[PDB]
RNA sequence: GAUGUCGGCUCGUCGCAUCCUGGGGCUGAAGAAGGUCCCAAGGGUUGGGCUGUUCGCCCAUUAAAGCGGCACGCGAGCUG
RNA sequence: GGAUGUGUCGUCGCAUAGACAGCCAGGAGGUUGGCUUAGAAGCAGCCACCCUUCAAAGAGUGCGUAAUAGCUCACUGGUC
């Protein structure tokens, strides 16, 4: 959700994602295709989907984090100034970016909590699986 | 008549025939009628 | 896949030009198909071949096919579907070659068949509708299952001879 | 698997089905290109615990074992391929996929088995001596049970790349 | 076949999971008077096709296998 | 170097995301009464009490008493 | 978001040791698996998915009545 300590604003801009592997911490995955700005709301509705059909255990891996903050017109006006700090918080995500990865679950239980989690994003996925070791 | 306008399958009984323009369904049970238009 | 067609006894077959002709003992039919479609006698049954084996031609293939089978089951074996009445005081009389029907509705129906089509009553709770071109013959029977569909309560009304019929109940 | 060209543009291949590739030693570090298919089908099986020979379209057979891959971001699909030359007596740190052995008496009372390390560095093992795997028991595993680096059987001659008080298996408790 | 099993341990309900926390256990000769009261009934064969199909049952309510093969 | 502004009245016409009638599918549709969705704009859509009111609440009815566009339709047409 | 629309390249598999579909026959016995509960018996929810007989049958898929039964699939054989 939201972080902890800041800055208060901030700006705008994109292009083809940085720093998303394939296979980390768990087995099978959910990459972004296309870029976004994931509301902090968007990922708790996707983690509880996620946590509700994995019933019991735990083993759900959120790789992207809500930190960029918007903002918010009061109601009218713009004969004032920069605006408003608590609007909502976002992940700036682009296509390649892990979002999500599941372990301790089957391909067809997996493949189901991704679909499921899919409907609840504001962008295209895909549901991957393992064969990327790049440098540990 | 449920008009869905996103119409996959429910059940292992469901039938997806391509008929005027549109994607209908013609299942064994009443209730799961499904259309798009 | 569609391929073999068996002509028996008295068949005049004559697949010349756009109008594939069918002659038989019961009666003369005649039916248009497809020119892109070759169809003649090459050996002692009959057979139809397409030339282009895409997606257009393999749902014709099985269409001509299946088309004159039933032409020439028409002109020797014939055709008659068999319709049961059900319910209370549901009866099927006969006014010439007319079908009056007595099915629960204030006035009495009368169906008039087509020149090609022939009703028949054994007992006046079953209906028989007979006739040359199995088209025509379901055309026709499917307008008299039509004056009172099976309804999802107590099955009453015009069903085939040997229809199944699920039952919902209310009270 | 066989090779074909090596310029210095890629244009060449870039529209057909093939992946440039690489391999070095520190005698000879040539430029190269082969077939993704065929890469495909023989990499999904070996990784870095394994090698295959090349031949490029010459007659000059050589034993590679792949050291990295480079794929598209917006693609799944590998874009580029370094081999690295082998020796024949001794080699480098290899990376060993880490399996696991019989269900434990752990997963049973709400358990599961937490592969914390899904690749191992392992110092000095010997070429063509090179695991294909790592498999580790984890039927004595109960419910807070951490399986550290220095508790794992190498085969023959093997060494360890990685600190031995460092966690490689664990099993998780539930929610 | 829950009244044999219930009597020969002492178990008054049963065990919602036999997973985390168990109940009793059962030895190998109590096995057949089970096989002698319920013979009209089993298509089985021999001792060996009875000694573990009533084992079997022991393992859904919590009761602990005694014996068995080998060694 | 002027494009009169709410509400009423008068006069209309149009969209359909249909209030009534018309045709349908599903119903947790026995029947009667309905719920919901699909097709459907041909015609129809009442009179009063309160308020400048649009609205809204109320009385008494109704097949129904639809929602919106037309310079929040219409002052070289009227009111004020 | 949805789709047996057509065109073309690919990746797993079952297959004349006779498949995928239609057709005739069968589909276990423990066992109404235990627990949970007013019951929970293949089907409101946890743990497991062990065993016999064998050509074969999963402590079990969808429907069903209040739980049973019922009606069929997973698996097996015959004709193509
Ligand atoms: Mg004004
Ligand atoms: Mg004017």
């Amino acid at each position: 959700k939201r972080t902890k300590f800041r800055k208060q604003f901030r700006g705008r801009m994109t292009g083809d994602a940085k720093g998303g592997d394939y296979v980390a911490f768990g087995d099978y995955g959910l990459i972004a295709m296309e870029p976004a700005w994931i509301k902090s709301n968007q990922i708790e509705a996707c983690r509880i989907v996620m946590s509700r059909h994995f019933r019991r255990g735990g083993k759900i891996y959120i790789r992207i984090f809500p930190d960029k903050p918007v903002t918010k017109k009061p109601a009218e006006t713009r004969m004032g100034k920069g605006k408003g700090a608590v609007e909502y918080w976002v992940s700036v995500v682009k296509p390649g970016r892990v979002m999500f990865e599941v372990a301790g679950v089957t391909e067809e239980q997996a493949k189901e909590a991704f679909r499921l989690a899919g409907h609840k994003l504001p962008i295209q996925t895909k549901m991957v699986k393992r064969e990327v070791y790049d440098e540990a | 008549m449920k008009v869905r306008s996103s119409v996959k399958k429910m059940c292992d009984n469901c039938k997806v025939v391509r008929r005027h323009g549109r994607v209908l369904v013609i299942c064994s049970n009443v209730k799961h009628k499904q259309r798009q238009g | 896949g569609k391929q073999p067609i068996a002509v028996p006894s008295g068949v005049t077959v004559n697949a010349q030009d756009g109008v594939f002709k069918v002659k038989g003992p019961k009666g003369e039919l005649t039916v248009p198909y497809n020119t892109e479609l070759t169809v003649r006698q090459d050996g002692d049954q009959l057979l139809v071949e397409r030339p282009s084996d895409a997606q257009k031609h393999r749902a014709l293939h099985g269409l001509t096919r299946t088309l004159v089978a039933n032409a020439v089951k028409g002109v020797s074996d014939g055709y008659t579907i068999n319709l049961e009445l059900r319910g209370v005081g549901f009866r099927a009389k006969l006014t010439g070659k007319a079908l009056e029907m007595n099915i629960g509705y204030s006035h009495p129906v009368i169906i008039e068949p087509p020149a090609g089509v022939t009703f028949a009553v054994p007992e006046p709770t079953r209906i028989d509708v007979s006739g040359i071109d199995k088209q025509l013959v379901g055309q026709v029977a499917a307008n008299v299952r039509k004056v009172r569909k099976p309804d999802a309560y107590h099955g009453k009304g015009v069903r085939f001879v040997g229809e199944q019929i699920a039952l919902k109940a209310g009270k | 698997m066989e090779l074909t060209a090596k310029p210095r543009t890629p244009k060449q291949k870039l529209d057909e089905s093939m992946i440039a590739a690489v391999a070095y030693n520190k005698e000879n570090n040539v430029s190269f290109a082969l077939d993704r298919k065929a890469f495909d089908r023989a990499f999904r099986q070996q990784s870095t615990t394994g090698l295959f020979d090349i031949t490029v379209e010459g007659g000059e057979t050589f034993p590679a074992l792949v050291k990295a891959v480079q794929m598209d971001k917006r693609k799944r699909a590998p874009i580029h391929v370094d081999f690295y030359m082998v020796t024949y007596g001794e080699p480098v740190e290899v990376s060993v996929p880490v399996h696991t052995t019989g269900r434990s008496q752990g997963e049973v009372q709400g358990g599961l088995v937490d592969i914390v390390v899904h690749n191992l560095q392992i110092v000095a093992p010997g070429p063509r001596r090179i695991p294909q795997e790592l498999v580790v028991d984890v039927t004595k595993m109960n419910i807070g049970d951490h399986i550290t680096a220095g508790d794992i059987k190498l085969p023959e001659g093997c060494t360890l790349a990685a600190d031995p008080e460092l966690t490689v298996v664990s099993v998780l408790p539930p929610r | 076949m829950s009244y044999l099993i219930r009597k020969a341990a002492g178990i008054g309900k049963g065990s919602s999971t036999p997973n985390k926390a168990k109940v009793g256990k059962l030895n190998w000769d109590q096995v057949l008077e089970i096989a002698k009261t319920k013979m009209p009934d089993l298509n089985a064969g021999s001792v060996e096709a009875a000694a573990n199909t009533v084992a079997g049952t022991a393992r859904s309510m919590g009761v602990t296998v005694e014996g068995g093969p080998n060694a």
